[PDB]
């Protein structure tokens, strides 16, 4: 964990390419956005919760 | 005893070996 | 004290835990329960805390 | 052609061989002697050979072989050095010959095997294939060719019968032998799209219908299959079927799995939701053959217990008891759904019950911890319980109340059982009053009637501390009323010989229990128990045949042995 | 605070809902973590399996 932050630190600034991976965090709830690919969907069927 | 037949099997290995060479190169002296 | 009733009494339970949670080292919190003393005296003696 | 004779020597020498045996039969024969018959053709003997090309020991034609190489033109160099590599490498290859071969005489079965030999290899070449006309017309006509090829092979390989599926063990055996699962399987494992393709799901199912159809009755298909296991783990519903379908009926399969597809259904079920079928191989798993595995049965427990009651879905509360109430109304008549709702529950308890079975006292405390006896009583006495729940429900109560290792008095004491015996003879009557009507009989609860409901008193009068209980002198005549029920589902016609030797033995235990209690039954009653008290030539050949297949494979195995010295040399 | 807010809406709309006895199994396991969150909240404390 105290090695996330410090690169997060380290890395911030820096310009966000196409085909780089990134992360969606909720400044509201500080709750990362996840898709679990283990777990169908509420309403929709086939889908990924 | 498994060396036993180990050693049997090469030598019938060289002995195979040494006539087909033999068959095949022709007597050379 | 059925067993069809056990989550039901896990919630009592665990209401009267935030309950004495909430009251402990607080004047405001102590005179806001206090007003229901008379409601939570009759629930004493059924193990729901 | 040269390779063909060598094969064609062999073999005769083989039956040569094997016809001594033949009027022997005491069955062993001189590996030895045919080995040594054997490996003389091969040549190294220092004599020369008929088979030899240029009369001079292979040294003319190796010359001319080495001699084909230095020349400017590829197509002759690759030529040549085939040719030397072939030439060097004689007697493993006619080894690879004998390795493969198949084909004994019967009937038509000619033209079955020719016709069964293209559709294969036509299989293997669209399966490399497909990924050229895969969608990401050749299309619909390679949809159609696999189609017919896996309908095909699923109409061949099976004895369809009326209405029992019967598999003739000889075509599953060639099937093994040509290797219908090794396309089969890589064929389930295509790279394909599920969003816009329908097609390709009937060209699935028809594939895993086919396996299904492969391994239905047979051992060493179920056997085989156990290896590629790890392919078939995924939440669906035909690979669910497929699993379930190759541990049909085996023991030695079941005694030796590992907890990883336990968990993984356990872990689908948390996920997925509850599917009967889930539940379904769940049952077929607990018990096999007739028997029931501890370990299997300790696993699927603390499986069950591990999820906790996101699995274990139960209807005690009296605001889910209302629910069930009216959804059981929806459940009547043949609403089945064949996934969700009420089949899950019956599923379920009857899970527990087969688990439960054995006397094993792991199972039978948390099964008596999970569902109290009052939640039972009050269960079945509703009028709302159609015999489908009933069947599931009471035998799960006789499983883990009354065969036990350990005995709890609270059944031996509490005044429902008699309630419980009231419903029984309630029963008793319906089943007697639709014994009138044999053209549309409800068989579901004439059959629960004829077998669990006199199969729970048996069991729990079996024991002698039930004639102990003295609480049946104040309730005698509810015990001569159920004895005459179970006598008057006895004068029913329509009895199978299990159901009526069934029937026999409760009404054997009825009058054994009333002589314990000295319970005066009445005189027509009791004299109406006394009075009632008062191939030949074509087996052997295929027996032999699968004898010589093994000693044949005894015997290459042999010859491979004996020969890796000579092919390194 | 937001956390405060939204706990006392589905706390009332539990409570409600309970009032009348036409509540389902996942509505009793949303309002029990709720209720072991709000334990955790008070107290400060953070989920050990404790």
């Amino acid at each position: 964990k105290k090695q996330n932050e410090t690169e997060n630190r380290k890395l911030l600034g820096t310009v966000i390419q196409y085909g780089n991976v990134i992360q969606l965090l909720h400044l509201k709830s500080n709750k990362y956005l996840t898709v679990n690919k283990r777990l169908p969907a509420l309403l929709e069927k086939n889908a990924m919760r | 005893s498994p060396p036993l037949r180990q050693l049997e099997d090469h030598k019938r290995g060289e002995a195979l070996r040494q006539i087909l060479v033999n068959r095949y190169y022709g007597n050379i002296r | 004290g059925d067993q069809r009733h056990a989550p039901f009494r896990h919630i009592c339970r665990l209401c009267y835990r935030v309950l004495r949670h909430s009251q402990q080292d607080y004047r405001k919190n102590q005179e806001y329960i206090a007003k229901q003393f008379g409601f939570m005296q009759k629930q004493i003696g059924y193990d729901v805390l | 052609v040269r390779l063909d004779y060598r094969i064609s020597c062999l073999l005769c020498i083989f039956k040569r061989e094997f016809d001594e045996s033949n009027s022997q039969s005491p069955g062993a024969l001189d590996f030895e002697h045919i080995e040594e018959q054997a490996e003389g053709i091969f040549g190294g003997s220092e004599e020369n050979t008929p088979l030899d090309l240029d009369d001079h020991g292979g040294r003319t034609f190796l010359r001319v072989l080495l001699h084909l190489t230095m020349h400017d033109y590829p197509p002759l160099v690759s030529g040549a050095l085939q040719l030397l590599f072939r030439h060097f490498s004689q007697r493993q290859e006619v080894l690879q010959a004998f390795k493969q071969v198949q084909l004994l005489v019967t009937s038509q079965d000619v033209d079955n095997y020719k016709q069964i030999k293209q559709d294969l290899d036509q299989l293997r070449s669209i399966v490399e294939k497909s990924e050229l006309w895969v969608y990401k017309s050749t299309s619909s006509y390679n949809y159609r060719v696999v189609k017919e090829i896996l309908i095909r092979l699923s109409k061949l390989c099976v004895q369809e019968s009326a209405s029992v599926r019967k598999s003739r063990k000889q075509q599953q055996r060639l099937l093994r032998n040509m290797g219908a699962h090794a396309v089969v399987l890589e064929l389930l494992q295509i790279p394909y799209e599920k969003a816009e393709d329908t097609k390709m799901q009937e060209i699935m199912r028809l594939a895993h219908e086919f396996l299904q159809n492969f391994c239905a009755g047979n051992q060493q298909n179920q056997a085989l299959l156990h290896k590629h296991i790890n392919l078939f783990l995924n939440p669906g519903i035909l690979e669910a079927v497929t699993m379930q379908h190759i541990f049909m009926n085996n023991f030695q399969l079941c005694s030796e799995i590992n907890e990883r597809v336990v968990q993984h259904f356990v872990h689908c079920i948390e996920t997925h939701g509850r599917n009967v079928q889930y539940i379904k191989f769940l049952q077929t798993i607990v018990k096999a053959e007739g028997k029931f595995i501890k370990k299997c049965q300790d696993m699927v427990m603390a499986e069950l217990v591990n999820s906790g009651e996101d699995v274990l879905v139960f209807y005690n509360d009296r605001a889910s008891f209302q629910t069930l109430i009216q959804m059981m109304r929806s459940e009547r008549d043949r609403m089945d759904e064949n996934s969700p709702l009420f089949m899950y529950h019956i599923h379920l308890v009857e899970l527990l019950a087969v688990c439960t079975e054995g006397k094993n006292v792991y199972t039978e405390i948390k099964c008596n911890s999970l569902l109290p006896l009052d939640d039972i009583v009050r269960v079945v006495t509703h009028e709302d319980c159609i015999p489908e729940v009933k069947i599931a429900y009471i035998n799960f109560l006789n499983h883990c109340y009354v065969d036990t290792e350990v005995e709890m008095k609270e059944i031996y004491t509490s005044n429902h059982m008699w309630k419980l015996f009231e419903n029984f003879l309630v029963d008793i009557c319906r089943a007697c009053n639709n014994t009138s009507d044999r053209k549309h009989a409800d068989s579901v609860l004439e059959k629960y009637v004829t077998e669990i409901v006199m199969s729970i008193v048996t069991t729990f009068f079996s024991s002698p501390f039930s004639d102990q209980s003295t609480t049946l002198q104040t309730r005698q005549p509810v015990f001569v009323q159920l004895l005459q029920g179970v006598f008057r589902v006895y004068h029913c016609n329509w009895l199978m010989p299990s159901q009526k030797a069934s029937v026999e033995s409760c009404i054997r235990v009825l009058s054994d229990v009333a002589k314990s209690r000295a319970i005066a039954i009445p005189v027509d009653l009791d004299s109406q128990v006394n009075n009632l008290f008062l191939r030949d030539s074509v087996l052997a050949a295929s027996r032999d045949y699968r004898n010589i297949i093994e000693r044949l494979q005894d015997i290459v195995s042999a010859l491979e042995d004996r020969l890796r010295p000579l092919v390194q040399a | 605070l937001d956390f405060a807010n939204d706990a006392s809406k589905v706390l009332g709309s539990i409570a409600g809902k309970l009032e009348k006895g036409t509540i389902t199994q996942n509505e009793r396991r949303s309002v029990t973590k709720l209720l072991e969150d709000l334990v955790y909240f008070v107290t400060g404390g953070t989920n050990s399996g404790q």
